[PDB]
């Protein structure tokens, strides 16, 4: 007990699977040779360690500033060719966007500035991403996401130009915000990452369950700034360029703005991006997003 | 050739039975590596630990002592609908059992100062009607200008080992704790020019003796 | 030692999705899908597709509290016949990938791993299949930001990410004046279930 | 007796299923011999292996720098119908991976000279129009009057482990790894009263990591 | 060691030929073969005669990228009874070179290994065979360029190079006033497969 | 794993096959005393090694030129008599026959002279072979069947003559050709053989997946001459002489002849065959093909 | 596949068979600690030993 | 119990199969001694070996 299901078990050579008996078929772990990459941090790629005959041969939040999830570990890479690294240049802490935050918002309200895009997960994204119509909106844009909205940013960066260049990417992201206020000021502020934001995704982050999902709190009571980092998330070792956004930022308000009076009624924010440990693989061509 | 009889039975599908599958693919599968995605999940509980907002409790400078400011019951009634990711996994399961652990920020000004009374009573035919008849319990008085969070646990005085999930009976002996319930003790009070009301973000989660067992249908026909 | 009291089970989820739940049929999430007796209809064994389709209680809503799953998936099937006359059904699998044939015939379905299942009259027959993780992804997203083609003309959605499809051709021996449909009921369960980057459940009343 | 009771599923035939056949011939047989005949095949990656011519492409002596010869995308449309035998063995399967050996043969005169740039780019939203637009990627510039035949190699620069091969979606992230096309580097030449053409042999053929999974119907109901 | 990555089989002509495909029935090919229920048919097991016969993606297209095969057959049979009464079909196996009787009766068709399969009514019924090697060549030809006998009648035929031929005969207790015939379909399976001599595989569009 | 189906795996003693469970039958390999044959060019013939008592008793080409597959193991033969070999009069590279290369055939020509015979398959053959109506048609002859055209070529040799006078016989096959053009002709031909030569077999030899048949090019730009070799094949041992024609030669085209302005439009060939270790069994009378 | 034969009375219900149960609960229960009750019985005979009265 | 699923070609008589045969007799059987007749046949191959004439 050992519930009275079977998970496997398994079997193997013929005990769970021979022409007398049969229990549910299990997929085996498949071990391959190539370079270590997909984990970000933990990088360092290297070599690793055909083979048939032919019939021709003979708590929480706002405490402490770390990870959201920590680090995994490395897995070997389907393709051959050794990767491009911004380095320094690209991984840095840039000035995403500067925003403001006034007391007229209300709970679950997502803000977000000249480089953000309104994204509640209704809006119809014309491709490429790139197109104007999906940045500049009747409304108020919402969410960051990433990288879309950091190469945006920042058309110009060394790791904008690697992932105009190359088919494929991975590095983690940290995010931090700074909003000053005076000790006469009350206010909190989520800093939300978000994977694979999707319509109800994004509407479950504003609403009680939504602290399930990577964050930190930006108290004013106590804090004037807030950071949270992420690792590399995807489906595949490597996401596909100008087509995939694993991690999106949302700057939401728990307890909406509650100034001193006759002080202003709203005060100024400033985001960071920051990507982790670079690497871009497949090079041709330049094919922006 | 072997001798056999049916029992009653024959045919029958079991949600719990295993061995009824037979095999739709021939060849043996190599799942992709996938150790380079993080935040595995093993557990349902996992969940529950994750913190979860239940009650926005507003808090003026208007406050005298002696005022309630929040009450909710520790039954599927109230337990089971917060909204919080732990209120979810309890309406899953039909019994569960240990220590919940509530969190109180203090969303305030630094300036402010007072005095909020957290009660908890164990269950009884009529809750606590005023300040000083709740504090006869496990309470705890927290004044707000110290850390932000209040860490208040909420202890499992129970009558039996497990508590039923029962949106139906939610006042029954096997099902209800008691209640807790906010008060003022200290009158929310702070310098001139600054914000004449305090919001208290009310969060829950599960403690490290949490469990839940015997898994029912989720959504709930509710009300 | 332990003692231990050894926490008990219902709360890991690879025990909790071993059990079958029922599956909510592509479109609206119903719970059975009628198709014809002349050409049939082909399951998709999408989570993607199961979550069209934000539900209640639904094993979709279950699998929607993840980002990424990747399981050997259980599936049992119930065709519900409503002519007085026995039946045979030719369930073949589709592998994740594989081109999907515009008419299903019984030729071009029998070079799939496919099952012959008899089908008793007036009433409904039940059978059980165990499918090995196919899918050439990593693991199958329940959720996704993205486009699945180059050309950018399907948004959310991986068709590759999934357990393959499902394709059914009803056959018969006596030939019937009135042409009739089959009722489909499909059960989920999942074994060696592994779940990554966890999501906030679905709202309820 | 053994007590029993059926799971769903009695009498389904099933083509991956062991064990329903019964004996039809009651005597034990014994093959003839057969260790006389050569060529024995085990595998069918090995027909894969095996030359497969998949495009005749002419050059002239008109032809001028920066020409296009000719530009195939890696995915099912073109690497499952070149009609080589590596075609046939992809076409059988759902899922491919590993690298592709390419082979031109230049079938010209002993007298005739150039240059033939081969670029293999890998997956984007849009092909290369230009030469150099192509030579930004994996290349080789291949002088004709050397050895007879070009050992180009298709590197499997891929987003995923395995890419499907479905006919009816082939520009999938996880289907095409990118296109390859032969541009005129340098233009032919040769001497007087030479051949003003020369044809160049394509050839496709499996490299020594290339696999296949996962059978589908053959044929297939393409177009 | 190896490590391995133990190359994943479908690759294996031994593997792959395991499984069971639907057979074309001699003649055009066809997916099912008619025969009455008053004398019944005999189905030879040849390749020849299988590859009539260039299909498409028919599992003899299949066995045409070999010149000599060599394998223990399985086949499936199954018989669609039409009419409301129950049958019972009688299955005998000819061994590759015997005398095949030219009026199948119940006597002479009970000294080969023969079996006797109960159909029931308004419905098909499926029985599966396994015949090992027991062709008198050292390997059965999918082609032949010669003639098979020395008078030089029949060309690139070779009866013997086979599993031999099954001779079926329908049965029935009760009496039908019109005569109905049943339906055929035949699955094919191959264990111990070896193979010898590729050839080019056949075009498609 | 070990899929889901059983190859064999196989049984014994009362395992695989007993009166309360079966899986499928396997036949088991016949273990035969006798002399070694079959296999050519590895011949070496010797000796080898009633059992029940009675009632009534108390890349490729053209690269190299090696053997299109490796020689396989000799087998017992059924027969116990002993073989008799032409020798070095038998085995030998004989002129088989001079054909002409014109400009004007195209992709897949097949190419024969006077001592070819005109086999695409549809052609209704009147037996025996040796009837003259097989070798003249009304069009150009495309195969060699072997050993049918050597024969014809030749009746006067000690091959033939056994051949006429064995009712089997056993060898493996070696064709070359020789094409000499210029240092400005340009052009390329395939040297095919392939087994047991039908309609739909010629015809795919034609195409483009005709490679995976036994080839070697003759490409102008770099040879003159191509040799290909392959060793003994038939569904028995021993082949039945003049009734079975295990290989077939096919000299086509892949490249069409390309030669110089001023200079004829066609080149000479001279198609060569060598009989390769030859053995013939059951001497009588003269029977030819 | 093994070969069978079904012995006359297939599908009868007996009260003193036993292994006729299929599980109706999947999972593993446990029972609440029950040492604390007292006065526990296991044999018909501790009540043929109570007293009992008969005829006044 | 143990659980069961039929292949098909259940019921199905095989002059080749083996183990269809139940008991039609209770009591083992001793057949009497029969060691005094000579001339006891084994195998088919000894009919052939013995003359048999063709043509005159």
């Amino acid at each position: 007990n050992n519930v009275t299901t079977d998970v496997g078990a398994n079997g193997w050579a013929p005990t769970v699977s021979t022409g007398l008996g049969d229990g549910p078929v299990s997929a085996s772990a498949d071990s391959l040779p190539g370079r270590s990459g997909g984990a970000s941090s933990e990088k360092t790629h290297t070599v690793s360690g055909s083979r048939f005959s032919k019939w021709w041969e003979p708590t929480g939040s706002t405490a402490p500033s770390l990870l959201a999830y920590p680090t995994a570990t490395p897995v070997p890479l389907p393709n051959p060719d050794e990767p491009s690294q911004p380095g320094p240049s690209g991984d840095r802490t840039w000035l995403l966007d500067t925003v403001t935050w006034s007391q007229e918002f209300t709970r679950g309200w997502n803000i977000a500035g000249s480089n953000g895009m309104q994204w509640t997960g209704l809006e119809s994204l014309i491709f490429p991403v790139s197109t104007d119509t999906n940045w500049t909106s009747t409304s108020s844009p919402t969410a960051y996401p990433l990288p879309f909205s950091f190469v945006r940013a920042y058309p110009d960066s060394s790791w904008a130009a690697m992932y105009n260049t190359h088919s494929m990417w991975n590095c983690g992201w940290r995010v931090q915000v700074t909003v000053n206020g005076s000790q006469f000021h009350a206010g909190a502020l989520i800093l939300y990452m978000v994977p694979e934001a999707t319509t109800h995704a994004i509407q479950t982050a504003r609403d009680n369950a939504g602290f399930v999902f990577p964050y930190v709190i930006l108290n004013l009571y106590e804090s004037n700034t807030a950071t949270i980092e992420v690792p590399y998330i995807s489906p595949t070792p490597n996401t596909s360029s100008g087509l995939h956004a694993p991690w999106t930022f949302y700057l939401q308000v728990l307890s909406p703005l509650n100034p001193p009076p006759s002080l202003p009624t709203s005060l100024s924010c400033s985001i960071y991006v920051t990507p982790v440990d670079s690497s871009f693989h497949g090079l041709r061509y330049l094919a922006p997003q | 050739h072997w001798k056999t009889r049916a029992v009653p039975g024959a045919g029958t599908f079991g949600s719990a039975v295993a061995g009824q599958e037979l095999p739709l693919c021939g060849v043996r599968a190599y799942y992709p590596p996938n150790a380079y995605i993080p935040a595995q999940v093993r557990d349902w509980l996992e969940f529950a630990h994750r913190p979860g907002l239940m009650a926005t409790v507003p808090w003026t400078m208007a406050d005298e002592p002696a005022e309630r400011l929040g009450i909710f019951p520790v039954s599927p009634s109230a337990i089971a609908g917060t909204g919080a990711p732990i209120s979810y996994v309890i309406s899953l399961f039909s019994q569960w059992r240990g220590e919940l652990a509530a969190h109180l920020l203090f969303t305030g000004s630094a300036q402010h100062y007072g005095r909020l009374v957290v009660c908890y009573t164990p269950a009884a035919p009529q809750p606590p009607s005023t300040m000083q008849e709740a504090m006869r319990g496990t309470y705890t008085v927290w004044d707000v200008n110290a850390a932000s969070t209040l860490e208040f646990t909420i202890p499992f005085i129970s009558n039996s080992y497990w508590k039923t999930v029962d949106v139906n009976n939610p006042d029954a002996l096997l099902s209800t704790t008691g209640y807790v319930s906010i008060w003022v003790q200290n009158p929310l009070v702070g310098p001139h020019t600054a914000p004449a009301s305090a919001l208290v973000q009310a969060f829950i989660s599960a403690g490290e003796s949490f469990n839940v067992r015997l898994m029912q249908n989720p959504a709930l026909t509710s009300q | 030692d332990y003692t231990g009291n050894p926490l008990p089970p219902d709360t890991k989820l690879e025990n909790f999705f071993s059990f079958y739940r029922l599956l909510p049929m592509g479109g609206s999430g119903a719970p059975s899908l009628s198709f014809p007796a002349d050409e049939g209809t082909i399951i998709p064994l999408n989570p993607i597709n199961w979550l069209k389709g934000a539900d209640v209680s639904g094993i979709a809503a279950m699998l929607s509290c993840f980002t990424y799953i990747a399981a050997d998936l259980r599936i049992t099937l119930r065709f519900s016949n409503p002519n007085d006359n026995p039946a045979t059904m030719l369930v073949a699998f589709a592998p994740p990938g594989a081109t999907i044939p515009l008419k299903p015939t019984r030729q071009m379905l029998s070079n799939f791993y496919m099952a012959e299942v008899p089908v008793s009259a007036a009433t409904s027959t039940m059978v059980s299949f165990s499918i090995p993780y196919t899918s050439p992804l990593s693991a199958i997203p329940t959720s996704y930001f993205g486009w699945e083609d180059w050309s950018g003309t399907n948004f959310g959605q991986l068709s590759s990410g999934s357990w393959g499809n499902l394709m059914l051709i009803p056959s018969l021996s006596v030939d019937s004046a009135i042409p009739f449909d089959f009722q489909l009921s499909c059960w989920v369960a999942f074994g060696n279930f592994k779940a990554w980057v966890p999501r906030p459940p679905p709202p309820l009343p």
